[PDB]
């Protein structure tokens, strides 16, 4: 049993008609103290994986670290490392969420969170999530923390089910992701404006943007704004 | 030690088509022992019927209060309260002890004599009012009387099919509780006439 | 739980309840108290239901066992104290577990109570359970080792009833066991609810009850 | 619970669901959230629904007497003060969280008040266990220059926000527009979109199914003449 | 204090309470009265916590007692036990409540019917034709339901609730010291001297 | 929660941030903490919302009641009154305020009032959870008798900041000029301040 | 402090018939307040003509059906590939559950299928292993909401026949699958109106000796 | 359990044990033999928490035993009750210590001399005249210290005895359901089946 | 405490003050904070003495025995041994440490290991309880690539104003200037800093 000290707010994410796409701010916080600002969040395993992580940062690099770790070992002894036999996402979850499992039954959890966004051998979209209780679920949209209860209502008016999938494009998920991760720089204190955005498609494979901003905020109305009540001046 | 579970007990009560029913399961506990057979749960104000789960001295001393503030009501007013009125008053005598509040579950059932409307009402033990068209449930198996009610009721029920219905909910649910049972009494209610029913169940 | 369980000149009667709660829920309302360890012996359930299932049915385990080496079947002293010796092990670690464990023997009808502090009682009356104040109450006033087998089994169903009746957490159906030299026999399952109201006329008890 | 407020142009508009629960279990499908202070000043609470009634019509009774004694319409300011010092003065134990919105000879008025007696002004406010879905919405859509139109949509949207990902939402949503040089329209039950699908058997039992011991009439009427 | 018993039978209501006080681990006291008659046919045994107890029932009392002279007229059981209820429910909710358990035996005369009451001490009455407080009823009630009629002679209700102070003795693990039992009925209250 | 309040040549300016926080959801984004008890005599609030509220709801009420009878009242007496408040009820309290004003007379001063009810007078004070951040910062850029723009820029690049390193801090940077020209109100956007 | 335990919410139900058997459970699954998915299967189809469920805390949950999954496995290569009778998956999933009498699997367990003279079976577990074989078992959230529902509508309890008055019981006559599937729709749509944890979707698996269907029905999304 | 009681007289120990156990609020048992006959001039009576008792007493006999055959020779009284002392000093600082208090009486019949050692479950040994344990010792010392004698007969013994377990049942609140006494002498260890 | 270590042109510099506290007493006021692991790799040290001695110690025997089997170790790979030890550990540990070392290779290199075991490579790094009163100031007049005598004013200055603030800060500034040229220890007292 422990508590998180250096911690990751939010990782959002949701299916599109050819793959998935997974977002996290670059932030590094420590309790309210924004003290690291240039931290990367989500971790590509492969060219058809990316896991994204929140809470605990040192946890966080410790699981990146078991990743980095078992690309190494799955390509002892395998000549197809780099083709059929290659990693997948449905083996990089599966693993964490074993290891998550076990961490959690043993009274000394991974105090993180994490979502497992990727794209199959056959094309298929995978999206899953797991956390420090080995809870895991699947959903057309999922989110942590205050993506929860921010980001998946947003999302979940884009993809309200299964079906809506085949119906959504890149660039309207991407537009979605991006505006769910201004709407959390607006309402989450432990949040950064700098962000990091990841798209796996089945055609055009990993993208991997870094530096992404916040941008085409509304602000102006704060001018009209005038005390708590009863103020005019 | 929870006040609200000590003595056991349950009331529901639904609309029908020109009529209301409003039932009370008849057990008295204190915790696993089994009292009294005989701890009636529902009242009348005139025309007006409450019922009322929880704490039984709450129960007690609440009925005899409302006695006292309907009596005085109607020698002013010269006419009998009405049920949206008295569910009003329930309310507002229930709030007055918001910060040493009765624990308690009241259910208003009657038919207003003037416009002839069904109506039902419940209340939380701090006053907050559920007036619901359907059913109204209370009790120790509040839960289990909820999915029993949103499953057999159904709109505008003749006054000897609600009795079924009601009967049916209150028995069934008792049956999964331990703190509720020992008998039971339905009313069913029209606008001049009353009856009142003893069910037949298992005393266990 | 009630359970209920004594020794008269005729064998052993042998008597539950079959109710089990989660809080004020009635989570079941048939369930078998009573483990068939072999057709010469019985074991009593009450306490936490997992408990009672898990252990009785691994001292039925160990009481299989014992006929095998040694070619004849156990004695109750000796089954009783093997279960009494499990809940030793696990002394303190919050099991929750009261049975009688019933059957005939060489001694002839052997009863044991047997519970989770690894007590280990000899007797010819015993009652566990949340209901079992009330069915010590009829078994005190009409127990005799003179009973017939016809009085004894209605002896130990009108106790069971007393008990469902008043203890809230007691009832759902009566499971009736008589336990002879040529081994158990089971008298039935009674509901409580068709029980109450036919002892209620037949016997002219409950009074205060309206039917 | 989902509340939300929105300004526009001429006028604030604000909208509720109609759950209401004790624990996990719905006790009422249709609770009516948007509460009156007076006719042009409607209040909509979170928090303990008794709490949020009993300081509603508190207020609302003393703002009544005061437009009475001061023969002058009520204003949003002085909801909002009696309210808070109301509040303050029982430090947090009336668990009222409420949104106040109206229109007086001042202006429009949209105002967030918590159960601790601290109030805060904005153009775009929600309340409750679904506030958070609501807020994402208003945040992703709100606007300078409204019409009553826009903000009447931008509210509803916000509270079937709260509603399907919230589960302390549900059922309805509820609506009361407060437009300047007008009269208040309240619109109960504005959106219906979670009716009961129809069952799939009648439980109706046979007339004599249910055992019974004994029948008696009850007398409700007064004692009789002669 | 421990065990309180009421008994309604055809024509009376039969008392029966324990005689024991103990403080710390000495019994002081094994012929102790926990009653006190409220009027001359309504009699109020009572079991709570120590000076609880006597203060309320010695309250109770004064208060009967005054109505009595004031009015030149008994109140019928009913009354008084409502009475008590009231001061019971009234007490619950005060800075120290009163701790006290009773059983309210009274013969109404004019209904000619003997009433038994049994209130706790949050102020639940309840009438019954048998009652018991605390932990004496888990072992009596059973006993109880089975022989009790509403026909049963003073003399049948005597024998049936030795047969309750027997099952006591022998399941309960505290010694209670026996039972001082009380009569009351149309001609008064009386004591069984041998019991 | 970032404010601060600081005296230069003319008179003296209050700023503040706009976040208002319940846990770590951001509540209020486009709070006003700078308050008004008197024309000339403002606030900044830190602390107990519903606390810092009611107390500067009473304190314009009590200076009201005093212009009424005895004119202007000076920064000083404002200040009296705010302590007396905070320092006889600070154990059903949590307010931390700074109070800031103009006279004619005594010009630009500044009182801060801690948790306790204490009072202090300063050349310029800040307070709330992000001034822990800018304490080495604004000692070693303060000067006295700065120009209003001089001031307006160390006010700015000072919450500027707190807001970089405080949670609890954010939105838009409030100020209020306060000399015997007026009072005006100033506001200045993310975009601005952050690139500083 | 570190709590390992948590809540996903969901309610499962099954019932049993003359020859067949159905176990239903909504789809689903939450934290708190919020939905995690619409869409989440609670009920698994293990092989040998076995479906099982386990509800309550989704990861113990999972954990003890992949458990039951690989038991079945083991029990085909050690037994050449004998088939699994319920009555003996019901008695190795008690010894499963009582493996963590210490530190349990947080969850309500129910298995349906059809014993080996052909006929229903649902057999019903606590979280600590005790079970037997059920007619009709809800389980979970809403389970106290159903269960009555089931008793008076499945096993006919309270129920006496018309102009006998109290005297004569509704016989117990047997359930079609038509007939059980509507008790099972109706029983998740009440739910779903009063419980806030319950629906999204409905998901029930019949179990017949042809083997296992499915079946999905839409719920409310509020 | 209750209560243990024992006497060392001129030429016999005599140990009281009371025959209640209770579970809860009810009395399962009130014939139960709270004692194990170590060796054929050595008996042991024992008190204490639940199960514990009987399995530490069950366990000293079987050492016991264990010891008498191996040697062909019976231990002294001393031995033994060094042996169960050093058993339960070795418990008090284990996991989980058994919670059992004991009196054990022997006749040395090397020295021709009664032996009575009273020994608490932290392996408190004294050798006494009469002893007790728990809250028996504050009701009979009294009497004891009064009446008792060396040169006590076994008659003097049992009659000192009933004087004390008369006076344990007036003054404890708890009913211990009597007491099974058994006498150990240089013919070995019998039962007083009258008392 | 207040530690700092910086990386500049020519390498890194570490800095601290020397105050140790037992509550409000000062156990010791010269306090040598900057502790050596290699010949070029440095650390300083905050949260309980114990642990952060009993760490320090273990990475110098770690890389000794290094260096006997695999040559001089990089920063990097002294910082992962902190880490190992930070991390595996943490819930028996209170240790917060920055690590600074100097490479001809990768020059000057600085890690930071905050208190859950967590690795964060940075150009400058502030710990300690006095380093909250400083990341204003630090933040706005770090530059990269500065000279050394730059670099030794901006830890001077910095360092100042965490001791001004903190009361768990004080005594003498010390410095250790890692490069190629060597190694060399600086110290400055308080009449020298104190007036800055
Ligand atoms: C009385 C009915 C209640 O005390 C009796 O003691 C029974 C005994 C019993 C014995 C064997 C089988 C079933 C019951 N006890 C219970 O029902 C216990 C009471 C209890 C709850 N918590 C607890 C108890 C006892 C001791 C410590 C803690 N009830 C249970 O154990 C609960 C958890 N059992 C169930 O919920 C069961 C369900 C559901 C179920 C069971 C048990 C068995 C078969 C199918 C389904
Ligand atoms: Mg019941
Ligand atoms: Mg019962
Ligand atoms: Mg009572
Ligand atoms: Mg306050
Ligand atoms: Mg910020
Ligand atoms: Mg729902």
């Amino acid at each position: 049993t422990q508590q998180p000290i250096v911690t990751g707010t939010s990782v959002i994410s949701m299916k599109y008609d050819n793959g998935v796409i997974i977002a996290a701010d670059n932030l590094g916080s420590y309790g309210s103290l924004l003290r690291f600002n240039g931290v990367e969040r989500l971790i590509p395993v492969g060219d058809n994986t990316v896991v994204g992580i929140s809470g605990d940062i040192s946890d966080m690099q410790h699981i990146e670290r078991l990743l980095k770790d078992l690309v190494t070992e799955n390509a002892y002894d395998n000549p197809l490392a780099d083709a059929e036999e290659a990693l997948e996402p449905s083996y990089i979850f599966e693993y964490l969420a074993t290891v998550m499992y076990q961490r959690r039954s043993k009274m000394n959890p991974l105090w993180n969170a994490i979502i497992v966004a990727g794209v199959q051998s056959n094309g298929d979209q995978f999206l899953r999530y797991v956390n420090l209780l080995g809870v895991t679920y699947s959903s057309p949209t999922l989110a942590t923390g205050f993506g929860a209860h921010m980001a998946n209502p947003l999302l979940r008016k884009v993809v309200d089910r299964e079906s809506d999938i085949p119906k959504t494009t890149v660039q309207v998920a991407e537009e979605a992701i991006v505006n769910a991760m201004r709407v959390l720089y607006y309402r989450d204190a432990r949040s950064s404006r700098n962000f990091s955005l990841a798209i796996i498609d089945k055609n055009t494979g990993l993208t991997f943007k870094k530096n992404l901003q916040v941008e085409n905020m509304k602000w102006d109305f704060a001018k009209d704004i005038k005390g708590y009540g009863t103020q005019k001046i | 030690s929870d006040p609200s579970s000590i003595n056991g007990g349950i009331v529901v009560a639904m609309t029908g088509k020109d009529c209301v029913a409003i039932a009370c399961d008849l057990r008295l506990g204190s915790q696993s022992l089994g009292v009294s057979n005989k701890f009636e749960k529902i009242f009348h104000y005139g025309h007006v019927f409450l019922g009322i789960t929880g704490l039984a001295t709450d129960v007690t001393t609440l009925n005899e209060m409302f006695r006292y503030k309907t009596n005085l009501y109607k020698l002013k007013e010269e006419r009998a309260i009405e049920p949206e009125t008295f569910t009003q008053l329930v309310s507002s005598s229930l709030y007055e002890r918001r910060f040493g509040p009765y624990f308690v579950g009241p259910v208003v059932a009657g038919i207003n004599s003037k416009s002839g409307k069904p109506f039902i009402a419940g209340f939380d033990l701090i006053g907050c009012i559920d007036e619901a068209k359907d059913f109204i449930v209370s009790g120790t198996a509040s839960d289990q009387l909820f999915g029993m009610c949103e499953s057999l009721y159904e709109p505008n029920l003749e006054p000897e099919d609600l009795f079924e219905t009601i009967s049916q909910a209150l028995l069934n649910a008792a049956d999964r509780d331990a703190l509720s049972g020992w008998g039971a009494v339905v009313y069913i209610i029209k606008k001049d006439e009353v009856v009142k029913r003893y069910l037949k169940m298992r005393q266990d | 739980t009630t359970t209920l369980a004594f020794k008269f000149q005729h064998g052993v009667i042998a008597a539950v309840d079959s109710r089990a709660s989660a809080g004020s829920y009635i989570s079941a309302l048939r369930v078998n108290k009573v483990i068939e360890i072999n057709p010469y012996l019985l074991g009593t359930m009450s306490g936490c239901a997992a408990d009672c299932q898990y252990w009785e049915r691994l001292l039925a385990k160990e009481c299989r066992l014992y006929y095998l080496r040694n070619g004849e079947r156990i004695s109750v002293s000796a089954a009783s104290k093997l279960l009494s010796n499990m809940m030793c092990q696990y002394r303190g670690m919050g099991l929750s577990m009261g049975s009688m464990i019933c059957g005939w023997d060489k001694k002839g009808p052997g009863l044991y109570y047997v519970d989770e502090h690894g007590t280990r009682l000899s007797g010819n009356m015993f009652s566990t359970g949340s209901g079992n104040t009330y069915a010590y109450g009829v078994l005190d006033s009409n127990y005799k080792w003179d009973l017939s087998v016809e009085d004894a089994l209605y002896l130990g169903k009108r106790s069971i009833l007393a008990a469902a009746h008043r203890d809230a957490y007691s009832g759902g159906s009566v499971n009736l066991y008589h336990v002879t030299e040529d081994g158990w026999i089971y008298h039935g399952n009674h509901d409580v609810g068709e029980l109450f109201w036919k002892v209620k006329e037949e016997e002219g008890s409950f009074n205060n009850v309206i039917g | 619970t989902t509340i939300v407020g929105v300004k526009f142009n001429n006028g604030v508009v604000i909208a509720a669901d109609t759950r209401s629960t004790q624990g996990p279990i719905v006790a009422d499908k249709n609770c009516a959230k948007l509460h009156r202070i007076s006719p042009k000043i409607w209040c909509a609470g979170a928090g303990t629904a008794a709490d949020t009634e009993a300081v509603t019509q508190l207020i609302g009774s003393n703002i009544e007497l005061h437009s009475l004694y001061t023969s002058r319409e009520p204003r949003v300011v002085s909801a909002l003060q009696m309210l808070k010092q109301h509040l303050f003065k029982y430090q947090g134990h009336i668990g009222a969280y409420l949104i106040v919105a109206g229109v007086d000879p001042t202006g429009s008025h949209l105002f967030s008040i918590h159960a601790h007696g601290s109030t805060d002004v904005g153009y775009y406010l929600s309340l409750g266990s679904g506030s958070l879905a609501a807020m994402a919405v208003l945040e992703s859509h709100w606007k300078q220059d409204l019409t009553k139109e826009e903000a009447i949509k931008l509210a509803s949207d916000a509270i079937q926000a709260g509603i399907w990902n919230d589960l302390g939402s549900g059922s309805n949503v509820d609506v009361c527009v407060m437009e300047i040089g007008k009269d208040a329209e309240y619109l109960r039950n504005y959106l219906t979109p979670n009716v009961r699908e129809e069952k799939q058997k009648s439980y109706k039992f046979p007339r004599g199914t249910t055992a019974v011991l004994k029948e008696s009439i009850v007398n409700i009427c007064d004692i009789q003449e002669e | 204090m421990d065990i309180i018993l009421g008994i309604r039978v055809q024509d009376s209501v039969i008392l029966a309470s324990s005689k024991a006080v103990t403080r710390g681990i000495s019994v002081l006291k094994d012929s102790d009265d926990k009653t006190r008659q409220l009027s001359p046919h309504t009699l109020m045994s009572f079991a709570g916590e120590a000076g609880d107890t006597v203060q309320f029932a010695e309250y109770i009392q004064a208060n009967i007692q005054l109505y009595s002279i004031r009015e030149d007229y008994e109140l019928s059981p009913q009354a008084v036990s409502s009475f008590v209820r009231q001061e019971l429910a009234k007490s619950i909710r005060s800075r120290r409540p009163y701790q006290v358990n009773v059983l309210i035996g009274g013969y109404d005369k004019k209904k000619n019917k003997p009433e038994l009451y049994q209130i706790d001490y949050l102020g639940t009455k309840v009438e019954l034709p048998y009652g018991a407080h605390g932990y004496s009823g888990f072992y009596t009630f059973s006993l109880l339901d089975h022989h009790y009629r509403p026909d049963m002679t003073t003399e049948e209700g005597l024998d049936l609730l030795k047969l309750c102070v027997q099952e006591l003795e022998k399941r309960m693990p505290m010694d209670f010291k026996g039972v001082i039992v009380k009569i009351v009925d149309k001609d008064g209250i009386r004591q069984v001297d041998d019991f | 929660t970032s404010i601060m309040a600081v005296t230069f040549k003319d008179g003296v300016i209050l700023g503040a941030d706009s976040r208002t926080t319940t846990g770590a959801y951001i509540a209020n984004r486009v709070t006003d903490k700078l308050t008004r008890v008197h024309d000339k005599i403002w606030c900044c609030r830190s602390g107990s919302a519903a606390d810092t509220q009611a107390i500067a709801d009473i304190v314009q009420y009590h200076l009201e009641l005093y212009t009424s009878q005895y004119g202007t009242p000076s920064t000083e007496t404002a200040a009296s009154v705010f302590k007396e408040l905070c320092y006889e009820n600070k154990d059903n309290l949590t307010a931390g305020i700074i109070v800031a004003g103009y006279d004619d007379k005594n010009k630009g001063e500044v009182y801060t009032i801690p948790l306790g009810g204490s009072v202090h007078k300063l050349p310029y004070a800040i307070a709330g959870s992000g001034s822990t951040f800018i304490y080495g910062y604004c000692d070693k850029n303060f000067r006295e008798n700065m120009s209003k723009e001089e001031t307006v820029d160390f006010i700015k690049h000072s919450l500027s900041q707190a807001i970089k390193w405080d949670g609890s801090s954010g939105g838009v940077i409030r100020m209020v000029v306060l000399t015997a020209a007026g009072v005006e109100r100033l506001i200045f956007y993310p975009d601005e301040y952050e690139q500083l | 402090q570190f709590n390992p335990y948590g809540d996903n919410g969901g309610t499962i139900l099954g019932i049993a018939g003359e020859d067949f058997a159905v176990l239903a459970g909504d789809t689903r699954n939450i934290t708190d307040y919020s939905i995690n998915s619409r869409y989440e299967p609670k009920v698994f189809d293990c092989g040998d003509n076995i479906v099982m469920s386990a509800n309550g805390f989704a990861a113990d949950g999972d954990a003890l059906v992949k458990r039951f999954k690989n038991s079945v496995k083991w029990y085909h290569f050690d037994h050449n590939d004998k088939k699994l009778s319920i009555n003996s998956a019901a008695r190795n999933i008690q010894h499963l559950l009582y493996s963590r009498r210490f530190f349990p699997y947080y969850v309500y367990n129910i298995i349906a299928g059809l014993d080996e003279d052909g006929k229903g079976a649902v057999y019903s577990f606590d979280p600590v292993g005790s079970y037997q074989r059920e007619q009709c078992r809800a389980g979970g959230a809403a389970a106290s909401l159903i269960m009555p529902f089931l008793d008076n509508q499945v096993n006919f309890k309270n129920q006496y026949e018309p102009g006998t008055n109290g005297k004569v019981k509704k016989p117990l006559k047997y359930l079609s699958v038509e007939e059980v599937i509507k008790l099972v729709r109706d029983s998740f749509t009440s739910a779903t109106e009063r419980h806030i944890q319950v629906g999204d979707g409905l998901e029930i698996l019949i179990v017949t000796k042809d083997g296992v269907r499915k079946e999905f029905y839409e719920l409310k999304r509020d």
